[PDB]
DNA sequence: CTGGAGAATCCCGGTGCCGAGGCCGCTCAATTGGTCGTAGACAGCTCTAGCACCGCTTAAACGCACGTACGCGCTGTCCCCCGCGTTTTAACCGCCAAGGGGATTACTCCCTAGTCTCCAGGCACGTGTCACATATATACATCCTGT
């Protein structure tokens, strides 16, 4: 099937790591689904504009990292950058 | 078993106004300071430095929050200043120093006509068995500036060491230039 | 001069000129000292520092226009630090 | 054989997050590790928010994250309140706080 | 560099307040203004430098400041070229 | 029609109670109705522009979410 | 071939439709731009430019100046009810502000 | 070896000279006049972009451009902009 | 400060409803494998700025001295919102049985748009300068404030 895809399978996979026994209501799961579509578009739009700033025609991981630096308040940005860079580091070795 | 040594210099400079001021009767300007001996950034481990002055001032307890830590002020008499250096880690005991504010020159230095008075002393902050955070902060200290870093007191001796180069080069340059120009114009 | 007569003159005069109100040299060192904590040895285009000043003077003038309305709120003519704080909190800067 | 997402030690979808990138007219070239980075960041924010909301609800004697506690977790965090400053979580109400002036005694 | 927030003098703040309609200023408001201005400046400067470090440049150009102001909801006209 | 009086004084008082207000002036209900009717008309006007453009006759929740994001007021929970 | 006619001219605009559409063609604002988008965008862009240049010049004349300074822009975009709205969150460099002195802070 | 940078100065002086024959414009005021054009261009194009994407469309069009002008410009500002553009599209497709 | 009533909260334990998750079964879409241009990166190299200094000039910041004007505080006065009981309007069913208005979806198809050429005006950057208006000067007009 297809019709309407969403984040629900990843908001519940990531929730089962932080709190193995905690569930999530359909409304709250929908709210998380919506929230991720916010940050995705925000980071990707700032990254597209960043590519446009240094006149690149590609959004690389460097653009995404600089877009993450521009939005997260310090500690949030300092840990999100580490998450992204570790994921990219570990994905290039496989 | 971890011991970290941080070299620092704390002192004061003073400039004589040449006459007693009529507004407040002060005769000297002075700047009291702590700065690092090495070209390193103290702010990586120092939260603030408090300077406690003599009770003649409207507020005796001054504060500074960025290196090179210093306060500029005016006065007419010498007094002891208590400098309390606080570290970023609250678990580390702050350091306490006592500096004798020197504003007047000795007879030998007065006869030499020196334009500034300086009194500064070298010390070493010793952190024995510091916390992990404090150890990381002390080890991760960066360089303060790309330029040179230097010491002043004995001010008369440093000024003489400077002039022993300065006047030599100046006289050489002057005489050589005069000779060149006169020979070239004579031809 | 009756306290408030030479100050109202200045309100009418500084609301009609367009020149910057902060001195340049003192403000440019502040913009370099603030940059200090992000990168050793950063250079600034002259126009970049001018744009920073054009940002900050406008921001402070807007904040002093919103702070005056709060002073007039408590039947005051003096703007008090809690006025800047109320304006800014209602601004969401330090909610 | 192996989802691109799995080859990062993650739970989030590196594969679909690539398609959403290079379909939304952001640029003309999504790199190899642009979606691998964006997916990691998205999963990170989800981890943070989900943990906070989840045991805020479990602080409420609940075993099911409810949007009320989504709002509580977001509004109590100083970093997530800056991020989601202009976002109204529906059916999340507000935060309990009584101005001292109003309060009696 | 050191102690440059003091480069914003009492007259420097009073003139800015006069342009904003303020007639009488208090004693402590000068320090409040310094704090507010310091926070705003630090945020804008940080965001501008984010465009320089990413660009591998050593000089902060005008476009970086313009974009930093735009991200802050402070679109500025006059430095667009 | 004029059914802006459906937002009644008790309702405005409940919205004030939720907002921490613990005492409300008499003329605060005829103010709040003018403040709420301007906010509604703005978000509806934008939701009807997103609905005319899609050549649809019913204002869907997606139109309301898009029009609310246009104002800056961002709401989480209705598919956007 | 035929004498080439531009796109600003056929429509009847001053702002460059070629350059406008051009920023759009390689601007990723979309994926396949049509044949009316740049025309409409340039038309409205330059319409607002004219709308403002009007008020700016009129205020300038009020100041007995023949050259529009940024002041003739702050004063204008704040003097007009809808330009201010459109440019509400926009600071105009070297423009100043309008002399709005609160009534309660006056001589009594 | 030239480094030429584009701007809107040439067409803001055509429009200004035409809508104010006796009035000039300073270089610093033309910088503002340029930034204003680029800003509104960004706004209208971005709103048309979003408009097209909301309807699952890969192309930003002049119909989306008109709806974005309806969303962006306030009431009158809108009306005039929409009318000007609408009439400019029927003067262009009539091969004048 | 204790009393003593009288209302509110506030967890404990109980009892069903129904959403949240459990699984199953195919559809969409992300992976795999491979050829084909090329994004940008990196290695020079031209040449603007940026930076850094130094002098002379003077506006300006600043400290001080002195009243005046404005700011927290008190209290009294009077009304207008709070609390709470009664009258009134809104608003659910049951009773009444389905059309139809309209999103949702495809299959054709013709028109619009990308792609990719080769020209040719027109937009940029010079250069060649002309001149608004900034700075300066003075009387005219308010425009005060102390008598």
């Amino acid at each position: 099937r297809s019709r309407k895809e969403s984040y629900s399978v990843y908001v519940y996979k990531v929730l089962k790591q932080v709190h193995p026994d905690t569930g999530i209501s359909s409304k709250a799961m929908g709210i998380m689904n919506s929230f991720v579509n916010d940050i995705f578009e925000r980071i990707a739009g700032e990254a597209s504009r960043l590519a446009h700033y240094n006149k690149r025609s590609t959004i690389t991981s460097r653009e995404i990292q600089t877009a993450v630096r521009l939005l997260l308040p310090g500690e949030l940005a300092k840990h999100a950058v580490s998450e992204g860079t570790k994921a990219v580091t570990k994905y290039t070795s496989s | 078993g971890v011991t970290i040594v941080k070299p620092i210099v704390y002192g004061n400079v003073a400039r004589y106004f040449g006459k007693k001021r009529e507004e407040d009767g002060h005769t000297h300007q002075w700047t009291v300071y702590v700065k690092p001996y090495r070209n390193e950034d103290m702010s990586a481990y120092v939260k603030k430095i408090q300077f406690k002055l003599h009770e003649s001032y409207g507020n005796p307890l001054r504060v500074v929050t960025k290196p090179p830590y210093e306060i500029t002020e005016t006065g007419w008499g010498e007094f002891e200043i208590i400098i309390k250096i606080f570290f970023i880690d609250p678990n580390e005991r702050p350091v306490t120093l006592y500096h004798l504010l020197k504003l007047f020159q000795s007879d030998t230095n007065a006869m030499l006509g020196k334009k500034t008075v300086v009194s500064e002393f070298y010390d070493e902050m010793i952190f024995q068995d510091p916390t992990a955070m404090m150890q990381q902060l002390l080890t991760t200290s960066r360089q303060l500036t790309l330029g040179a870093y230097k010491h002043e007191t004995e001010f008369a001796e440093l000024e003489v060491k400077t002039r022993e180069k300065l006047e030599a080069a100046k006289k050489k340059t002057s005489f050589e230039i005069a000779e060149l120009k006169e020979r070239l114009k004579a031809s | 001069y009756r306290p408030g007569t030479v100050a109202l003159r200045e309100i009418r005069r500084y609301q009609k000129s367009t020149e910057l109100l902060i001195r340049k040299l003192p403000f440019q060192r502040l913009v370099r000292e603030i940059a200090q904590d992000f990168k050793t040895d950063l250079r600034f285009q002259s126009s970049a520092v001018m744009a920073l000043q054009e940002a900050c003077e406008a921001y402070l003038v807007g904040l002093f226009e919103d702070t005056n309305l709060c002073a007039i709120h408590a039947k005051r003519v003096t703007i008090m630090p809690k006025d800047i704080q109320l304006a800014r909190r209602i601004r969401g800067e330090r909610a | 054989a192996k989802s691109r997402s799995s080859r990062a030690g993650l739970q989030f979808p590196v594969g679909r997050v690539h398609r959403l990138l290079r379909k939304g007219n952001y640029a003309e070239r999504v790199g190899a590790g642009a979606p691998v980075y964006l997916a990691a960041v998205l999963e990170y924010l989800t981890a943070e928010i989900l943990e906070l909301a989840g045991n805020a609800a479990r602080d409420n004697k609940k075993t099911r994250i409810i949007p009320r506690h989504l709002q509580l977790a977001i509004r109590n965090d100083e970093e997530l309140n800056k991020l989601l400053g202009r976002v109204t979580i529906a059916q999340g109400g507000v935060l309990p706080n009584i101005q001292a002036v109003l309060l009696p005694k | 560099l050191r102690d440059n927030i003091q480069g914003i003098t009492k007259p420097a703040i009073r003139r800015l307040a006069r342009r904003g309609g303020v007639k009488r200023i208090s004693g402590l408001i000068y320090e409040e203004t310094r704090g507010v201005l310091k926070v705003f400046l630090e945020n804008v400067i940080r965001d501008a430098v984010t465009y320089t470090e990413h660009a591998k440049r050593k000089t902060v150009t005008a476009m970086d400041v313009v974009y930093a102001l735009k991200r802050q909801g402070r679109t500025l006209y006059g430095f667009g070229g």
